[PDB]
RNA sequence: GAGACCGAUAGCGCACAAGUAGAGUGAUCGAAAGAUGAAAAGCACUUUGAAAAGAGGGUUAAAUAGCACGUGAAAUUGUUGAAAGGGAAGCGCUUGUGACCAGACUUGCGCCCGGCGGAUCAUCCGGUGUUCUCACCGGUGCACUCCGCCGGGCUCAGGCCAG
RNA sequence: AAACUUUCAACAACGGAUCUCUUGGUUCUGGCAUCGAUGAAGAACGCAGCGAAAUGCGAUAAGUAAUGUGAAUUGCAGAAUUCCGU
C-alpha cells in the first residue's frame, strides 16, 4: 500500500476502509514480532546492535543542508565560513564592507536607546526589551497623540550627538511587538552604520513564564550559537556589539541567541553549577558522548527573561531604506523565494 | 462557436470521455509540441509522444530539465523522463509524472510510421496554405 | 450590434463578426427586442450600415396591422412647456418661496 | 481642522438589542427578534418586567441616522475608484474597505484616502509599517 | 410539464416595444446609461458605408 | 427629451448608479460635479452641463457640454484650462458659465475649491512621508505565515534549547574560560573538575 | 495586552497519548482525577494497588453507590470501587511517558503529572453501545529554582 | 443534442458492492454508503510495547490534509483559568466591582519678508490635434504677472466634557 | 479548607452541518427500426499468480481469426514477446 492509493483504485468507500483496517492490524502485528525477534538476537550477540545502529540512523534537515557549492562571500552566499578557511589552509569581504562592526576594539560601555513605533502603545514591552541590554534607556517616540512625528533618521542623529552607541526601535502590530530594528550609531566621524530589522514572533514576558525570576544588574554572558554563514556572522557580531564585552561573571546570568534553521531563539536564564542528583544522567555531547572532565555535575537553569523568536529580514547600508543612498543601499533583503526549499538556511 | 449537431458542448460528456478513454485515443490526447528547429524542418507542430523521444520540460517545478522518455503511462496521463525522479521515504527513487503538455520534443524516435505521420501533417498544412494563398 | 441589409450587403459580414466577443449581427428585416434591449434596459449601441438606413423606412411600412404610434405628448421637453413665454405670461404671482421661514 | 462637519448630538434611544423571547433558554432559537403570536404570551400583552417590543418610537433622529460616533456615514469601498467618489463628501462619509480586498489594493485605497482627506474605518488590517 | 412556460404577447405590443428600443438607440445618454463605453464614436446612430 | 431620459435613469436603471443603505445615492460618472444621483447633477439627463476635472500633469480643466453637439459623443465636451490663481480661476467660471443654472455655477466653484486644497494636502503629506521614510507594506501572506509557524515549531524541537545552554556552559568551565578562582562557581565544585 | 501562561519547554516535558482505548470513559475519568498532580512513583504505586484490590478509587462526578469502605477516609468520599482495566491502561500510558522522558534525557525520579485528560472515542457500532475513550498526559520535571547573586552598586 | 431542473437527508430505490447487502415459507419488501494531496512523495530509520496505540524523526506549500483523511457548525464531553453557590440561581430596568478588548479632532488653512525653480507670463519662435477657438508638445528668457519649494515672522480656526 | 454544581474563555474531543465540487439523476427535443427452434430474455457452472457484493469470455474460456492504428500493459510479480516491423 506504499506505492498505491486505495482511494484511487477502489471506488466503494466502505470496502476500502475495512481493507485499510485489516492492513493496520496486519502491519502492526508484523512489526511487533520482527522487532521482538531482533531484541532476542541482540541479547546474545550485542555486536549486531552496534552494526544496526551505525548503519540505520534517522534523517535530519540540518544534515541535509544545501550550501552554495561555489567560492566567494558577498553577504548573500550560503557557505560555511569556517570550512572555507579549513579548505584555504589545506571573512575579508565582511570586514571591508562593514569596517565598524568588525574593527579592532569596540567602545567599552555601549549606550543603547530603545524607542517604540510611532504613536505606539507597547511601552511595557519596550522597557523590558530595554532591560535585556545593559545600559539601555527607553524614550517614547511621540509625547502626545498630537505631537511632533520624529523620524528614525532624526533620532539616530540626536542620539549619536548625545553619545549613544545603538538605537533600537520596537515596531508593534496588534498591540504586540512584531519587528525589531537595530541601528548602529557608532562614534566620532564614521556615519551611522548598518540597520538590521528583525521579526519578533512569539513574544512572552518573564511574568508569563512559570517558575521565572528577576534579573539583577549584572552584565550577562553572551551565547551566540550556530551561526555559520557570512550573513549569520554579521548578525552574531551585531548582537555582540550591543552587550558589554567583559561579563560580570558573578551574577550567573546568561543571554542566548540560538540560530536553528534561520530562527534565532532568544532566552535569558540564570544558572548555578551543582552536583548531579543520583537519579540524573550525565551530560552527553554530540559525537563524543559522555563529556569528559565535567562528569557528574549539572548546570541548572531558571528563566529570568523574555521569550522571543527572531528572523532577519533586511540589512541596510545606513539608517533604514531612506537613509541608505548608494547603489549598494540594500545589503541583503529576505524574500520568500529563498525558503522555497526546506534545506536552504540563509543564516 | 460549435455548429455541427454531432459536436457536444457538455462538460459532463467531455469529462466522461476524457477519463474513460481507450488507450488508442489516449495516445492522441497524450501529445506534445515539437521544438522550433523541428517545426521549421518537418513543418509539423504536434505529434503524440512515444518511448524513444528526447524531450525538455518547460512547465512545473522541474523546468529546464532535458531527457529521454522512459515510460508513456496512458492510464494516468503521465510520461516519465530519465533522471527526473524523487526519493521515497525508503530512499528508492521513483519517476515523477509530467503531463505531455508540459514538455517540448527535441529529438524524435523515427520509424516508418513516424515519417508517415510527419508527412501527412505537412501535406495538409501545405495544402491549406496554398488554398488560402491562391 | 451590427445591423445590415441582406439584400445589398450579403451574409458574408456575419461570419467576420461571429468570433469577436460581444458583437452581434442582425438583419434589418428581423430586428430583435432581446438584442435591442438586453436585460430590459434600453439603449443598445448599434453600428448601422447605409443600406439599412434606407430600408428602415420600408420595413416599418410593410408591417401590416401596425403603424408608427402617435405619442400622447408632442413636446417631451417639459421645461419648454413650463418655462415658455405663453405659459409664464398668464400665471398668478408666487404664493411663497421654496423654503418657508419658521413663523413661531 | 480635519474632522466631521457640525452635527447635532447623536442620541441613541436604546443601546440594547431586542432579543427574542426565551432565546436565552433554548439553543435552537436564535437571538434574532421574532414577534410573539400567542394570545396568552406575557411579552405580547406587554406586562411589566418582560421584554419590550421594537416600535417606530425608538427610531433615531433623521439628521443623525446612519452616523458613526465620529459623525461620519460608512461607505463600503472596493477599489480606488470608490474613494474618489468621496472627493466632495470627505466631511460626511468615511471609507470602509471591504473585507475581500487584497493587501496591495488596500494600501492603494489608504494612500488615496489620505490624499483626499477621507477617514478610513479599517486602515490597519492587512498592512504594516516598514521604516 | 404543463406549467405555462411560454407567454403570448400581442404583435402590436411587440412592434411598439421594438420601435421604442430603436428610438432609444438613437439617444446618446441612453447608450452610456446602458454600460456601453461610447465616448469615441463620432455620431450616435453611427451609419457606416455599405461599400466597406 | 431630457425629462424622458431622467425617467429611465432614475426609475429603471443607470450604469453609473451606486446605491448605499445610508440614504444617499451616488453617481459613478467621471463627469459629475458631485457624485450624487440627483436631477440637477446628472451628466446624462442634463443636455447642457459643466464640470471640473484634474489632469495628472496637475492642470484643472473646465468641461462644458452643449446640446447642439449631443448627437456626437466624441465631440461632446470642450476643455478649457483654468488658471492657477484661485480668484482668477473663480472668475473664469463666472464668465464662462454665464447664463447657466446656479447649481452648476455653484458646484463648479466648489469642485474647484476641493481640487486645489487636495493638491496642497498632497504636497504636505508627500513632504512628511519623505521625512519619516516609513512606508506601508503588505503583511505576511496566510500561506507563508502558516509555513513559518510550522517550521518554527520544528526548529524549536530541534534546538533543544535548555540542553544546549547547559552543554555550552559546561564546556566553558572545562576549557578554563571562566579563569582561576571563578565567581561563577563553588570552590568545592572546581576541585571535582581536576 | 494580556499574555497567556506560556508552555513549559518541550525538552523539560514528556508526552504520551492513548487513542480509541477499549475502556470505559466514566471509569477512566474518575481514575485519572485520582492521580492528577502526583509524583510519577506515587502514581505507579497507587494504580498497582488498585490492580491488587488494595486501595480504592473514589467516585466523585460519575459516582455510583457501590462500596462504602474505610479506604475512602483518605479521600473524604463515601463511594469507592476498584477500576482494574482503567488502572491497567493508565499504567501503560504512564510507563510510556517515563520511557519517553528517558529518551529525551530527563530525571526519572522527579516527574510530576501536570496534565491528564480523558476524552471520548467514537462509539463501537454493534441496541447496546460501548463507551471507549482517548487519554493524553504530560509529565514535567519539578520546577528548579536557583539562587540570586547579591546586586552590585556602581 | 439540449435545460432559468436537482446537487449526496437532494436528484431515479441506486453518483459507490444497488435491485446489491439484509428480511420473509412464499408472493414480495429492500437500505446505508461520494470529496487525502498537484503528485503517494501513503511516514524510511531510532525507541516504547501485544495496539485500529505513543514519543522522536521524515515527506509536503501545508500532516491542527496520515487511506479515522477538503471545510469541519450545534447538541454533548474532558483539561486549564476566573468567579459564584447550598433546594440557590436563569428573564426586565439601573448602577457597582473584577477581567479582557477598543482607543477620542483624519488634528490645518491663511497673510508678510528673502532666495531658488517652473509656467497658463512674453503682443517670442516652431509644430500637432481639434468641436475652428480651443487644447497639447519642442526651443527660448525672467521686464511684468502667477504658481510651487526652501529659510524666517505673524495671525486665525479647531473635536469632546465640565464650571 | 476540600470536593460537587453552575457560567464564561482558551485548548482538546464527539458528530458530520455549512461552503465548494460532480464519469449521477430528472425533463425536453431530434435521427433510425434490430430478439427467439440457425435456440432469445433469464438461471447456474467454470476461465486471471495474488481478485469481487465487478467486468469480459466459454474447455479456442479477462479470449482466437480479420481490418485499422502504430509502440505498449502497469497495484506488484512476470514475458530473449515485439521496434524501418504482417
Ligand atoms: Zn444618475
Amino acid at each position: 500500500l506504499s506505492r498505491v492509493s486505495l482511494a484511487r483504485t477502489i471506488g466503494n468507500k466502505l470496502k476500502r476502509q475495512q481493507l485499510y483496517i485489516q492492513a493496520k492490524k496486519a502491519n502492526s502485528r508484523a512489526k511487533h514480532e520482527e522487532r521482538h525477534r531482533r531484541r532476542k538476537e541482540e541479547a546474545k550477540n550485542p555486536e549486531l546492535k552496534q552494526k544496526r545502529l551505525e548503519k540505520n540512523q534517522p534523517a535530519s534537515i540540518d544534515k541535509k543542508r544545501i550550501w552554495d557549492d561555489l567560492d566567494d562571500d558577498s553577504l548573500g552566499a550560503v557557505v560555511d565560513v569556517a570550512e572555507l578557511k579549513r579548505r584555504r589552509l589545506e571573512p575579508d569581504s565582511l570586514t571591508s564592507q562593514f569596517p565598524n562592526l568588525f574593527a579592532d576594539e569596540p567602545p567599552p560601555v555601549p549606550k543603547i536607546l530603545v524607542t517604540t513605533g510611532i504613536n505606539g502603545t507597547i511601552h511595557k514591552e519596550a522597557e523590558e526589551i530595554a532591560s535585556i541590554f545593559p545600559n539601555a534607556t527607553y524614550i517614547r517616540r511621540t509625547a502626545h497623540r498630537y505631537a511632533y512625528k520624529y523620524s528614525v533618521r532624526e533620532i539616530a542623529k540626536f542620539a549619536k550627538n548625545r553619545g549613544y552607541t545603538a538605537l533600537l526601535v520596537v515596531q508593534e502590530d496588534q498591540k504586540r511587538p512584531s519587528r525589531l530594528v537595530v541601528v548602529h550609531l557608532n562614534g566620532e566621524g564614521v556615519p551611522p552604520g548598518p540597520t538590521l530589522t528583525y521579526t519578533i514572533r512569539n513574544y512572552a514576558p518573564g511574568k508569563a513564564i512559570p517558575g521565572h525570576g528577576r534579573a539583577t544588574n549584572h552584565y550577562p554572558e553572551l551565547l551566540l550559537n550556530n551561526f555559520k554563514t557570512p550573513l549569520g556572522l554579521l548578525a552574531a557580531k551585531s548582537m555582540h556589539i550591543l552587550f558589554p564585552s567583559k561579563p560580570e561573571l558573578a551574577g550567573r546570568q546568561v543571554v542566548t541567541l540560538h540560530n536553528q534553521r534561520d530562527y534565532i531563539f532568544f532566552r535569558r536564564h540564570r544558572y548555578v553549577f551543582r552536583e548531579a542528583r543520583p537519579t540524573e544522567k550525565n551530560v552527553v555531547g554530540a559525537d563524543g558522548k559522555e563529556m569528559e572532565g565535567v562528569k557528574g555535575i549539572r548546570a541548572g537553569l531558571q528563566e529570568i527573561g523574555p521569550r522571543m523568536t527572531l528572523k532577519l529580514r533586511r540589512v541596510d547600508k545606513g539608517v533604514g531604506r531612506a537613509g541608505s543612498e548608494g547603489p549598494d543601499a540594500v545589503k541583503w533583503e529576505w524574500k520568500a523565494k529563498m525558503e522555497k526549499k526546506r534545506t536552504r538556511f540563509n543564516l | 462557436m460549435k455548429v455541427r449537431p454531432t459536436v457536444s458542448s457538455s462538460r459532463r460528456k467531455a469529462r466522461k470521455a476524457h477519463f474513460s478513454a481507450p488507450s488508442s485515443v489516449r495516445r492522441v490526447i497524450m501529445s506534445a509540441p515539437l521544438s522550433k528547429e523541428l517545426r521549421e524542418k518537418y513543418n509539423v507542430r504536434s505529434i503524440p509522444i512515444r518511448k524513444g523521444d528526447e524531450v525538455q520540460i518547460v512547465r512545473g517545478a522541474h523546468k529546464d530539465k532535458e531527457g529521454k522518455v522512459t515510460s508513456v503511462y496512458r492510464l494516468k496521463y503521465v510520461i516519465h523522463v530519465e533522471r527526473v525522479t524523487r526519493e521515497k521515504a525508503t530512499g528508492q527513487t521513483v519517476p515523477i509524472g509530467i503531463h505531455p503538455s508540459n514538455v517540448v520534443i527535441t529529438k524524435l524516435h523515427l520509424d516508418k510510421d513516424r515519417e508517415n505521420i510527419l508527412a501527412r501533417i505537412k501535406a495538409g498544412r501545405e495544402q491549406v496554405a496554398k488554398a488560402k494563398g491562391k | 450590434l451590427i445591423v445590415y441589409s441582406p439584400e445589398h450587403d450579403g451574409k458574408e459580414l456575419v461570419k467576420g463578426f461571429r468570433n469577436i466577443p460581444g458583437v452581434e449581427t442582425c438583419p434589418v428585416d428581423a430586428l430583435n427586442l432581446l438584442q435591442l434591449a438586453p436585460g430590459g434596459h434600453l439603449g443598445r449601441f448599434i453600428v448601422w450600415t447605409s443600406a439599412a438606413i434606407k430600408q428602415l423606412d420600408a420595413v416599418y411600412e410593410s408591417k401590416k396591422g401596425f403603424f408608427l404610434p402617435a405619442n400622447i405628448v408632442s413636446q417631451a421637453d417639459l421645461s419648454r412647456l413650463i418655462n415658455s413665454t405663453e405659459i409664464q405670461s398668464v400665471l398668478r404671482a408666487p404664493k411663497g418661496e421654496a423654503r418657508t421661514k419658521r413663523a413661531c | 481642522m480635519v474632522a466631521a462637519k457640525k452635527h447635532v448630538p447623536i442620541v441613541k434611544k436604546r443601546t440594547k438589542r431586542f432579543m427574542r423571547h426565551q432565546s436565552d433558554r433554548f439553543k435552537c432559537l436564535d437571538s434574532a427578534w421574532r414577534k410573539p403570536k400567542g394570545i396568552d404570551n406575557r411579552v405580547r400583552r406587554r406586562f411589566k418586567g418582560n421584554l419590550a417590543m421594537p416600535s417606530i418610537g425608538y427610531g433615531s433622529n433623521k439628521k443623525t441616522k446612519h452616523m458613526m460616533p465620529s459623525g461620519h456615514k460608512a461607505f463600503l469601498v472596493h477599489n480606488v475608484k470608490d474613494v474618489e467618489l468621496l472627493l466632495m463628501h470627505n466631511r460626511t462619509y468615511a471609507a470602509e474597505i471591504a473585507h475581500n480586498v487584497s493587501s496591495r489594493k488596500r494600501i492603494d485605497i489608504i494612500t488615496r484616502a489620505k490624499q483626499l482627506g477621507v477617514k478610513v474605518t479599517n486602515a490597519k488590517a492587512k498592512v504594516t509599517t516598514e521604516v | 410539464i404543463w406549467r405555462k412556460w411560454h407567454v403570448k404577447i400581442n404583435q402590436g405590443q411587440k412592434r411598439f416595444a421594438t420601435a421604442s428600443a430603436l428610438a432609444a438607440s438613437a439617444v446618446a445618454p441612453l447608450l452610456m446609461a446602458r454600460g456601453h463605453q461610447v465616448s469615441t464614436v463620432p455620431e450616435v446612430p453611427l451609419v457606416v458605408d455599405s461599400a466597406a | 427629451s431630457d425629462e424622458i431620459v431622467w425617467q429611465i435613469i432614475n426609475q429603471q436603471f443607470c450604469a453609473f448608479k451606486l446605491k448605499t443603505t445610508k440614504g444617499q445615492n451616488f453617481c459613478r460618472n467621471e463627469y459629475s460635479v458631485s457624485g450624487l444621483c440627483n436631477r440637477q447633477s446628472c451628466p446624462l439627463a442634463n443636455s447642457r452641463y459643466a464640470t471640473v476635472r484634474q489632469s495628472p500633469k496637475g492642470t484643472i480643466y473646465l468641461y462644458i457640454k452643449t446640446i447642439e453637439r449631443s448627437h456626437m459623443p466624441s465631440k461632446w465636451w470642450e476643455k478649457i484650462k483654468l488658471s492657477q490663481n484661485y480668484q482668477k480661476a473663480l472668475e473664469q467660471i463666472d464668465q464662462r458659465l454665464q447664463f447657466f443654472p446656479k447649481f452648476l455655477i455653484h458646484k463648479c466653484k466648489q469642485r474647484l475649491t476641493r481640487l486645489v486644497q487636495v493638491a496642497i494636502r498632497m504636497r504636505r503629506i508627500a513632504a512628511e512621508e519623505a521625512r519619516l521614510g516609513e512606508k506601508l507594506v503588505p503583511k505576511m501572506a496566510p500561506k507563508i505565515k502558516k509555513r513559518e509557524e510550522a517550521r518554527e515549531r520544528k526548529a524549536l524541537a530541534a534546538a533543544k534549547l535548555e540542553r544546549t545552554i547547559e552543554r555550552e556552559l559546561l564546556d566553558r568551565l572545562r576549557q578554563g574560560a571562566y579563569g582561576d578562582q571563578p565567581l561563577n562557581c563553588n570552590p568545592q565544585i572546581w576541585k571535582k573538575v581536576l | 495586552v494580556r499574555y497567556a501562561a506560556t508552555e513549559i519547554a518541550p525538552t523539560k516535558s514528556a508526552r504520551a497519548r492513548g487513542s480509541y482505548l477499549r475502556v470505559s470513559f466514566k471509569n477512566t475519568r474518575e481514575t485519572a482525577q485520582a492521580i492528577n498532580g502526583w509524583k510519577l512513583q506515587r502514581a505507579l504505586t497507587f494504580l498497582q494497588n488498585v490492580i491488587d484490590k488494595k486501595e480504592a478509587v473514589p467516585m466523585r462526578r460519575y459516582a455510583g453507590s457501590t462500596g462504602r469502605t474505610a479506604q475512602g477516609k483518605q479521600w473524604g468520599v463515601s463511594r469507592a470501587r476498584w477500576p482494574v482495566k482503567s488502572a491497567q491502561f493508565l499504567i501503560g500510558l504512564l510507563k510510556n511517558a517515563e520511557a519517553n522522558a528517558d529518551a529525551k534525557g530527563l530525571d526519572t525520579g522527579n516527574l510530576i503529572i501536570k496534565h491528564i485528560q480523558v476524552n471520548q472515542a467514537p462509539k463501537q457500532r454493534r441496541p447496546y453501545m460501548s463507551n471507549p475513550c482517548h487519554i493524553e498526559l504530560i509529565l514535567t520535571e519539578a520546577e528548579e529554582t536557583v539562587q540570586k547573586s547579591e546586586a552590585v552598586v556602581r
